[PDB]
Formats: structure tokens, C-alpha cells, sequence
């Protein structure tokens, strides 16, 4: 199985650090997900011997809660050890923070994957174990000023991307924040009034709900609507993606998700990878029930739309990016 | 108020 | 102690 | 795969401690393997949530040389990292003393194992990871007076059963020693001269190679010759194993294996197991060259001769045990 | 001389 | 010391 196929594609990441002496790691800040792992020096698998692994021995501030752990992103299960020990993020030292070690096969394609671990942001109902996620630690050590982060995804040439942990920086986005209650604290999730393609209502008409992952690379929805809407918008089935011709971009109908009576509207030029050619920026992902039917407002998304992530309040917050 | 960042890539 | 900003 | 399928049979346990504070464990003193492992806490195997398993954050003393590991029994690998501590055996204390810390699927069967490890009592040549064995640093520690060590399996009712490090102990045996030179310095291997039955060569009449080896049950030989000699004793297969009328115990042949010129007779009522119905204390096991093909004198063997196992001077001492 | 017996089961 | 045995 491939339990990290999902995270394989077009990320960002950011780097943090655990125990004394640090032990530096690449992680993917992840808000679709809401605990702390990273490979265990235990885990012989090849495709963990090209990362960097955990040695708990190494780390005078490394204990061990007792408790074994085990993950789902939904295509096969991550399992290993749950350890407590300092957790270093660009700043921030969280004392104590609780994380997985994996042990169990990651992957065969994790081997060449460009990040080491996850640490997940959402809430902690959806944390495995009942493990405190980091930022929870953070807000209950004190560490930030307010209990929020923010999340700023560079599309050019992505250089000054970054995530913002207690506030956010009005310089990444114009305008006033939008404010987007959230629905189910879980993933953040929201509400969508509708999907519209060309300026007329073609999805959700009646509302659907969908999340905010910065762990996602695309925009999602159930694989039928995507369909649709790659047609719609002129795609075309290939390998296995969908292609667009870069020529007819400015003849490609606008994508608009209407969320909480807002316009959020993707030109074609934002909705479209250059990642020589063209592709399409959508994608097919059915979560199953009772979480899903989901669509999911991946870095496609919040590239055009500085996110702001809300814990104090329970909202989410969106403007256009700069 | 300080802000904590954290560069991506 | 300086009160922080 | 079955990895320590050979040693799910009827055993011979003795307890060791690892760490600081101690972590106990029940391990299998085998005489045909030179290393020690036990199950790592890492180790994540239904199979593994019944046995003791190391946990190197609570021993003080605990350290990672580094390097991980790969152990085969010859039916499956079993793979994780090395670690080094002090390790107790009754009386005595190694600082220092590398194992392995196994991770991988022990195997499905491992789940009732009465044992946790295993330590190897062999040469350092057969050694993974050139890992220096338990004895070896006995001996370079000054732990023990004379370079050996010897095995008293008890037949009955195994209460009085020992292992001596360091020496033997004469009330254990009659009459003096048999010497036996080691023959190639890996497992305790020896030569033999010729096994008979009913008083008469039958085979190995040109000499063929053997080990002593207390981590094997029975006495076991290349599969072909242990069927001729299954039938010339009056054994017959059965669900798996080969079975013995009881009642003709006493018309049943002597099985004799010649060593340096003397005799190793086993009377019927030696190489049958009671285990209310009685079957064959012989098996067939093909070990593959160029280590094999090999005869081994197992527990039915060492019950009926006490065993020493010299160092210092390459040799196996036998004589009938009390 | 000391002997270091360790019991077997 | 003792001379041991």
C-alpha cells in the first residue's frame, strides 16, 4: 500500500526540530490532519533509509508516554510508537509535545518523497490517541499571542511562502479578512453556498461542505463533480491527469465556490499548473461518509487566498493574496 | 505582538 | 521586565 | 514466513535482564546461533504484544552503536537496529554487550513462543554485524575462570536443568570428559565417525560433519537419511511428526553415533519422546550448503550427554549424564 | 573457582 | 582482598 500517496504530489514544507541535541526534520504543515510523526530510526524499510529517522537515544529530553500508535490519510495505515520530548518550530519550543514514530512500511514512493514526517493543524477530535497537536500545545504553553496561524502559499517564481503561528501578515493579502465559521471541528471545515463555473450555479446548488488543507496539493470534490467540471472548463483525460491546452486560457470559462455570500473566484490562469505544459488544477478525491462527500480547498486554492486559521474563534479567515 | 514564521518551500 | 509587543 | 520456526518447539528457557533498571526476558541459550536479541518495543506485531519487549527510554545505561541489523534462522529474516547495555545472566553482568532490537514481523506463531529472545552461544564468525557475542565478552571481561561453559538438560520430571558459565560441574556426569575437537570455528561442529543402528554402520561411514546445538529440540540429519532412519528404528509418519508404538520400546534398536572414536549410544527410551503416546526424537532438516549438510545433536542428545562447550581450547567434552 | 549456574525451564 | 575460588 502507498499510506502517503496523497501527500506525494506538489507540496511546501518547512522544517522543525525535536529533541537535545535537535533533530532536524522536513514536515508538511498539514491542516487536514492533527498529529506529529516522523520516521523511527526503527523503521528499516528502505524507503525510510533516505530520511531523516528519529533516534530517541540521542535525546537527553526524550521519554516515552507508553502508548503505540496507528494513522489513516486514507489509503493504508502508518504505524509505530507515540514519544514525548522538545518540539522546535522556527522560534517556538513546545516542552512535553507528544508525536508518532513510524515504524511500519510507509510506502515504496515514500522513499523518494521530498519530506521526512506531517505535523497536522486541525482540531484534536481528530488527533489519533487523543494525542495534543502541537499548536494546541502551543496555545496551552502560552507560546503565541493569539490563537490563530496563517498560511501564505507563493505562487511565483514559492520563495517567500509561510506559515504564521499567532497572527497573520496583512502584506500577504488586500483588503479586509473574510470570516467563514467553522462547521465541524474536525478538519477546518466550512460550508459552501455554491460552485459556479462561467458565472452560473453548476455544483452544490444547495450547499456542500468542504475543508480548508494546506496538505492537499489540488482542489477536490467527489470524482463524478470533477468530471463535470473538468469538461466544463475544457480539460482533457491523459496518463492520468487532465491536460489543458495553454493556449485556450483566456477563452476558459471562471471557477467560483460562494462561501458564506462570497465570491472566491479562480481565472484559469489560477486554476491551471504550468508545472511546459498545462494541467488541470482540479482533481477527483472521495472521502467516504460519514466525514465525506468533502471538497477540498487545497494550495490551488489558498495560493489565491491568503487562509487564516482561527482556534479563538472557531473561523477561517480568506482574502486575496499579494 | 510578535509573529512567529516559518519559511516553506 | 520590558512588556513585549 | 516462519523466521524462528525452529525454536517454537520443545525448549529449554533461562531468564537474562537488559538496562537500567532491569528489563527482564525469557531466551533460548542456543549453542547454533551467536547473537542476542529480544523483541523491541518498536516492534508493533500482534505477534510481539505478548512478549516482554526492550524499551530503551527507560534503561539509563542504554546506547546505538549505530548501526541496525538482519538475523536469519533459515526460514525468514528478522531485521532491526543494534543496541548496546549492560546485560545480566545470574551472577553475572556485561557492560557494554551489543544485541539486536527486533522490529520486523517475528512470525505469526511467535504470538505463544514461550520465549521472548534468543542468545546466541556460537562462535563470533556466525555473529551478524561482526556484533561480539555474549561469551566472547564474558571472556574479555574477566567474568568467567576457565573459558567454557556447559549444559545440564534435565530428562526429569527439567528441574535440575543448568547452564554454568565459566565451568561444569561433575555431579552432572559420570566417568571423565570425552573430548571432541571443534572442527570449523562457527557453530560447535564436530565430526563423526559413523552413526549405526542395531550395532551395524548405516551412515556417515566415511565420516560426515555435525553440530552441537541446545537450540534444537530432536536430532536432526539430511531429510533423506532420516526417513531410512525412521523406518530402520520403527517410526511411522503420522499428522507431521513420526510416531513410535510404545509397547515395542523394548524390540527397538540402539541408535549409536561414533565421536573421536567413541560411542554415543541412545537406547530406544532415549530417542523417544513421551510427549501418552510416544514419537521420534528424530527429524529430518536440510541444511544448505556450503554450511550444511549437517547432523544435529540436539536437546535429545545433550539430556542424554552433558555438554562442554570450550573456547579456550576449541573442543566439546561428553560424557552420560546423571 | 566459581561456577555461574543459570536455570533452565 | 580475599583471594577468591
Amino acid at each position: 500500500k502507498e499510506p502517503l500517496i496523497n501527500y506525494l504530489d506538489m507540496e511546501y514544507f518547512g522544517t522543525i526540530s525535536i529533541g537535545s541535541p535537535p533533530q532536524n526534520f522536513t514536515v508538511i504543515f498539514d491542516t487536514g490532519s492533527s498529529n506529529l510523526w516522523v520516521p523511527s530510526v526503527y523503521c528499516t524499510s528502505p524507503a525510510c533509509k533516505t530520511h531523516s529517522r528519529f533516534q530517541p537515544s540521542q535525546s537527553s529530553t526524550y521519554s516515552q508516554p507508553g502508548q503505540s500508535f496507528s494513522i489513516q490519510y486514507g489509503t493504508g495505515s502508518l504505524s509505530g510508537i507515540i514519544g514525548a520530548d522538545q518540539v522546535s518550530v522556527e522560534g517556538l519550543t513546545v516542552v512535553g509535545q507528544q508525536f508518532g514514530e513510524s515504524v511500519t512500511e510507509p510506502g515504496q514512493t515514500f522513499v523518494d518523497a521530498e519530506f521526512d514526517g506531517i505535523l497536522g493543524l486541525g482540531y484534536p477530535s481528530l488527533a489519533v490517541g487523543g494525542v495534543t497537536p502541537v499548536f494546541d500545545n502551543m496555545m496551552a504553553q502560552n507560546l503565541v499571542d493569539l490563537p490563530m496561524f496563517s498560511v501564505y502559499m507563493s505562487s511565483n517564481p514559492g520563495a517567500g511562502s509561510e506559515l504564521i503561528f499567532g497572527g497573520y501578515d496583512h502584506s500577504h493579502f488586500s483588503g479586509s479578512l473574510n470570516w467563514v465559521p467553522v462547521t465541524k471541528q474536525a478538519y477546518w471545515q466550512i460550508a459552501l453556498d455554491n460552485i459556479q463555473v462561467g458565472g452560473t450555479v453548476m455544483f452544490c446548488s444547495e450547499g456542500c461542505q468542504a475543508i480548508v488543507d494546506t496538505g492537499t496539493s489540488l482542489i477536490t470534490g467527489p470524482s463524478d463533480k470533477i468530471k463535470q467540471l473538468q469538461n466544463a472548463i475544457g480539460a482533457a483525460p491523459v496518463d492520468g491527469e487532465y491536460a489543458v491546452e495553454c493556449a485556450n486560457l483566456n477563452v476558459m470559462p471562471d471557477v467560483t465556490f460562494t462561501i458564506n455570500g462570497v465570491p472566491y473566484t479562480l481565472s484559469p490562469t489560477a486554476y491551471t499548473l504550468l508545472d511546459q505544459f498545462c494541467s488541470s488544477g482540479f482533481q477527483g478525491l472521495d472521502i467516504h461518509p460519514p466525514a465525506g462527500p468533502l471538497w477540498i480547498l487545497g494550495d490551488v486554492f489558498i495560493r489565491q487566498f491568503y487562509s487564516v486559521f482561527d482556534r479563538g474563534n472557531n473561523r477561517v479567515g480568506l482574502a486575496p493574496a499579494v | 505582538g510578535s509573529l512567529h514564521r516559518v519559511p516553506l518551500r | 521586565p520590558a512588556m513585549a509587543m
